[PDB]
């Protein structure tokens, strides 16, 4: 009728061939103005792993790294307890920490997702009646975002020990010296960028289709650095105030904020080579 | 510096005469001549 | 009588704007203060700069330190530690010189005392001798006399009161600081932050939650200050908080409390929001009036109250300039900060009060065009298309069967232009508007032109005084043309079409059909008006436009919306504006130019003028359609096209205004020691910029990005950047 | 891990590097990375294009920019000084 | 190659002549 | 046109303008010299291409 709201379709395949199971759903949503809005997605979960010998393998990795989060956290807290009771200078020990938080997080949730397969069981005793699987897919996306997110994390971590030779200190020191002044100025750059973002939001926001939301607004305005922008909905949108900010956001944006962070970092790249080959010169 | 502040006032009084005389050179009255010769002139219908 | 109301799903803008902006201007008066008070520990006019010997006192020869209470009208002074080289050595006539910050009226302003460090004397010493340095504020005179021994002496040629009096206003005690009270700033503003967060939640959880007693209070009395709801509740919301207040306060008189504060302004933060994310738009100006009242009743009643009640239950050279110099600046920073923080509320409840209704807007537009095929209408050409489009989908969308809310019969008023279009010769296509001539302001007949007797069916209808320009590709129309409604009934307008293609309506003379009609939309209360433009350039060219503007009718009549309160809280902020800027203008004299400084206040001034005014007119424009549109309502289709237009300009001045709000704050932001060689850098090569690129626009224009891969200012600004760390970070 | 199986732009590890390397030259879609994650998937290309282009491309810039001062200096200061 | 090398040279010898032709021009003051 | 472009390098008598002027003059050489280094990697990237 007039009155409905969503409508949801869902079901779920097999494939025998490669162990690996697909949930589909499909959404359509009525929104109150009208129109139909359609959305959908296709998850393949796997739940019968130990199959084959590969499995049982990555069985015995996931247990070798069990222990290895379990060695990290130990000796992080036996470190924690007796020295350096403040430890947090340093910015490679809440590196240590948020690592070992997301991987505790990830070893939880894949034991939840892992002992609560109780559906499947259902399902095989009558076959004729809806699988309910939907729960699992949740939590295998919830699972791989946290996955994803700790293996971005080790990668920056493997940067404590790149700095065997002279040539790779000196990138370090600067990096770690013009820290303080690009959070400083990004402090700046990102309070103009938020400025113009909510100005787009409420003059762009209801005709383009790309200012539609704030994140819309700030995704696009990060497109426009790219050079991804088309020029065109923004003038139809507006020929007065459509042009103007598009011209005034390139300008400021690009020219003095762009430059302002090259002069930052320059100047002390150029201060600390210069303070080592005097030092170097002088011993 | 007086004699190159006074040269460099007069050559920009020269450059700008002779501004000014290209200017002239492009008067009126022959724009309104040349859109007729180019629409009317040599280019009109036959008949009705 | 709690209910644990509101399982409902929503959001209140007001509330959270409200308690994020009292949390931030704390935030940021913290530090402010935190810097005051870092050299009020350093240090600890009203006469001469004459020794101060003793003329009049003998026998007792020995050390003690006096102070001179030099009491005056808003300028306390206190007392001063009396010392000397030599330890104040006995048997000598003690000479010195010290005078407070106070600057009093030249009257008889002193209240002396003497120390009994020891022994005291018998007599008292005559004065300390001053007559004129700069002031000449306290008066120096002899008493040959004094009061009991080891007491005050009587400093004559409400005490109480005085003493106690705006440092113990607390509201107004921030920059009052005695300078040796233990009562330092970070206490003075912990308890004014939490005042005000109390205040919030109690009146908050008054309309939200406790709103039921015995179905007590209506909830539907008027906004206005009548006695009535917004007015009492403020009053008695103010009396809860004083307990918890109080309690707090004497507290502070160990660390404890430093955290209770916190505590409680947190969960009343957290309480508000909860309780007011289900409030009507008709609480949250009540709210807002509720709590502003008040704070104004308390602090303006009751801080005076319990000052007076304490006071009678008690009755019964370089480094001092430069460093006395920068607590005015502070108190200028402290002073301003406060009205920049209620100008940028008020700017964000003019502008982000309804962004649900944004967003209910968007999608209310993108389903119209949507379901009127916009695609097919945009790609016409023929002249003669638009009937099948209007027979297919224009009809069966405006009557339907139960649906399209249409709020007002369509039409399709046209313009005439009464001269024959000259079809477009063949050619290169030429992209212009060309034979173009006068228009039609003539009254014809069935068919077309033949005056018989008097007027026929088709008149010309003449525009009114507020009705819109339509800006279109070729010229500017208005709101003036042949009419022609389209019936009331999917039966009779297939006949007034049939008639209208059967005697030539539109004709090779046309210029636009200029289809319109409005739309309604209860569920998120959104109206939306939509026109359809045609254009003809030539015989069978046409051009197509269409415009879908969804905006809320909001009337003038409607009594104390947020609207009207934004709009002259705004007009209250320009006119002072204006004021000040007038005064400096008239102090200063002239010749201020080639700055920022007018030239930017008058912009300022003008913008925040002209959003209020704009709104306004917008409301008005609003009430005049509505009321039109009441009185009849069958066959008349009264535009609301000039109201949407309105409403556009006021949300982009209103956004234009925040924008240029968080810019001055991102420029302000330069206050930190190691950050201010980011605005100072800017500040001196931003004119160079500028030269350099109108330099260069201008050679890319006599020959007929520019920057984007040459990076020409990065040298600039690094040059700039050194010098001043240069001139900094050493010196 | 994240776009990997619904994007075909990551499909695999290589095609990941030449996507990045494209997105470098702004030729990303980025209506497919929004529809394939509505979170952690902005995060991504907001992140990468800010510290990529300013950090990297600017330290990458000055390092070239002082290399070429000290040599000229250094190469105007061997002359006219024997 | 082309790209982060190149495009950083062209820019180093715009900075460094840049540079060379202000510090030319200030050292011109107080003789 | 070589009027207005010689008016435009006669309008440059504040210092900014100067200054750009001189700068560009100054390593015309070098700038034409780095483009002989530049031009021989394209063509050897254009042939590889090929």
């Amino acid at each position: 009728d007039r009155g409905t709201r969503a409508t949801f379709i869902d079901f779920s395949v097999y494939n025998a061939n490669i162990n690996l199971f697909c949930v589909v759903r499909l959404l359509v949503e009525f929104p109150a103005t009208g129109g139909v809005i359609p959305s959908w997605q296709f998850q393949p979960l796997k739940l019968i792993r130990y199959v084959t010998t590969f499995d049982f393998f990555l069985a015995a990795c996931e247990i070798i790294f069990c222990f290895f989060i379990f060695y990290y956290v130990v000796e992080e807290i036996l470190e924690i307890r007796i020295h350096k009771l403040h430890y947090f200078r340093s910015f490679w020990n809440c590196l240590d920490v948020v690592i070992v938080v997301l991987s505790v997080v990830a070893i939880g949730i894949n034991i939840y997702r892992t002992s609560n397969v109780e559906v499947l069981l259902q399902f095989l005793e009558d076959q004729n009646t809806f699988p309910n699987f939907e729960h699992l897919a949740y939590w295998q996306i919830q699972f791989n975002n946290i996955a994803a997110v700790t293996v971005f994390f080790v990668w920056i971590k493997l940067f404590k020990f790149i700095n065997f030779n002279r040539t790779m200190s000196q990138l370090s020191t600067t990096m770690s010296r013009c820290a303080k002044d690009l959070f400083g100025f990004a402090i700046m750059f990102f309070i103009i960028f938020l400025a113009y973002a909510q100005l787009a939001y409420l003059v762009f926001g209801t005709q383009v289709d790309d200012f539609s939301t704030f994140q819309e607004c700030i995704f696009t305005q990060f497109r426009i650095i790219l050079g991804d922008i088309n020029f065109a909905e923004i003038e139809e949108a507006n020929r007065v105030l459509g042009p103007i900010y598009f011209t005034t956001f390139v300008f400021f944006m690009f020219f003095i904020l762009l430059n302002m962070f090259l002069a930052i970092i320059n100047d002390t790249y150029s201060e600390v080579k210069s303070d080592l080959a005097q030092q170097k010169a002088e011993m | 510096l007086k004699s190159v502040l006074r040269e460099l006032v007069t050559y920009l009084l020269f450059l700008i005469v002779l501004c000014i005389l290209t200017y002239g050179m492009m008067s009126s009255n022959v724009y309104y001549y040349t859109r007729m010769m180019s629409q009317l002139f040599l280019d009109t219908p036959v008949s009705k | 009588r709690f209910v644990f109301p509101e399982p409902t799903a929503d959001v209140n803008y007001i509330v959270m704007l409200t308690c994020a902006v009292c949390l931030v201007t704390y935030m940021v008066m913290a530090a402010i203060l935190h810097k005051l008070d870092q050299l009020d520990a350093s240090r600890g006019r009203f006469k001469y700069e004459i020794l101060v010997k003793t003329g009049w006192g003998r026998g007792s020869g020995t050390t003690a330190h006096v102070g001179i209470m030099l009491y005056g009208v808003d300028s306390r002074s206190g007392h001063r530690h009396l010392d000397g080289d030599r330890a104040f050595h006995r048997n000598s006539l003690d000479i010195f010189r010290i005078a407070t910050p106070h600057s009093l009226g030249s009257v008889w302003k002193i209240r002396v005392w003497h120390d009994n460090k020891g022994l005291s004397p018998a007599w008292f010493l005559q004065h300390v001798i001053v007559r004129d340095l700069q002031t000449a504020r306290s008066a120096f005179f002899l008493v040959n006399d004094w009061l009991s021994v080891e007491t005050e002496a009587n400093g004559g040629l409400v005490a109480e009161l005085q003493r106690g009096f705006f440092d113990k206003h607390i509201w107004l005690s921030i920059w009052d600081r005695p300078p040796r009270s233990r009562f330092t700033r970070i206490q003075r503003a912990t308890c004014c932050v939490l005042l005000i967060c109390l205040f919030l939640g109690a009146n908050a959880v008054w309309y939200g939650a406790v709103g039921d007693s015995a179905y007590s209070t209506g909830h539907v009395s008027r906004l206005s200050p009548l006695s009535v709801d917004t007015v009492a509740v403020g009053l008695v919301s103010s009396v809860v908080v004083y307990p918890v207040y109080l309690a707090i306060l004497f507290l502070f008189r160990a660390s404890l409390a430093h955290g209770l504060s916190l505590l409680l302004v947190a969960v009343a933060v957290a309480v508000s929001g909860w309780v007011g994310a289900s409030f009507p738009p008709g609480v949250s100006v009540a709210w807002l009036l509720s709590s502003s009242a008040s704070f104004l009743a308390s602090f303006l009643g009751w801080e005076p109250l319990k000052v007076l009640l304490e006071a009678l239950y008690f009755s019964l050279l370089f480094l001092a300039k430069e460093e006395a110099r920068k607590v005015k600046r502070l108190h200028g920073m402290l002073r301003s900060l406060l009205v920049y923080m209620l100008f940028l509320l008020v700017t964000l409840l003019a502008s982000y009060g309804d962004a649900s209704c944004h967003g209910h807007a968007y999608r209310l537009q993108s389903a119209i065009k949507q379901e009127l095929h916009s695609r097919a209408f945009l790609a016409i050409t023929r002249s003669e298309e638009l009937w099948p489009w209007m027979a297919h989908v224009l009809l069966p969308y405006v009557h339907g069967n139960q649906s399209s809310p249409e709020l007002g019969p369509p039409r399709l008023r046209q313009v005439r232009l009464q001269e024959a279009l000259y079809p477009d010769p063949p050619g290169p296509r030429v992209h212009t508007c060309s034979a173009a001539g006068g228009f039609s302001t003539s009254d014809y007949d069935v068919g077309w032109e033949s005056p018989h007797n008097g007027s026929g069916t088709w008149a010309y209808s003449a525009p009114d005084l507020l009705g819109a320009w339509s800006w279109g590709s070729c010229a500017v129309y208005d709101s003036g043309g042949y009419v022609q409604e389209l019936g009331l009934s999917l039966e009779e307008s297939r006949d007034r079409l049939r008639f209208l293609q059967l005697h030539n309506w539109l004709d090779n003379r046309s210029r636009a059909v200029f289809l319109e009609l409005t739309r309604y939309s209860p569920a998120v209360g959104l109206h939306a008006a939509v026109t359809l433009r045609l254009e003809f350039p030539a015989a069978g060219r046409a051009l197509a436009a269409l415009s879908v503007r969804p905006f809320a009718l909001r009337r003038l009549s409607a009594g104390l919306s947020l609207p009207l309160l934004t709009s002259v809280c705004l007009l209250l902020f320009a006119v002072h504006f204006a004021v000040a800027e007038a005064r400096t203008w008239h102090r200063e004299g002239r010749w201020r130019v080639l700055r920022l400084g007018a030239w930017a206040r008058w912009l300022l001034v003008a913008l925040t003028a002209a959003t209020a005014l704009v709104r306004l007119a917008q409301l008005g424009a609003a009430d005049r359609q509505w009321t039109r549109f009441v009185r009849g309502r069958p066959r008349r289709f009264t535009s609301f096209d000039q109201v949407a237009q309105l409403s556009s300009a006021a949300r982009g001045l209103a956004a234009s205004l925040l924008f240029l709000l968080l810019v001055k704050a991102a420029q302000q932001l330069r206050f930190v020691r190691q950050w201010s060689v980011f605005g100072k850098t800017l500040c001196r090569a931003l004119p160079e910029l500028l030269g350099v690129t109108l330099g260069l626009v201008v050679l890319g224009v006599a020959y007929a990005r520019l920057w984007g891969a040459l990076r020409l200012g990065a040298v600039i600004l690094r040059w700039r950047y050194h010098a001043l760390r240069g001139e900094l970070y050493r010196p």
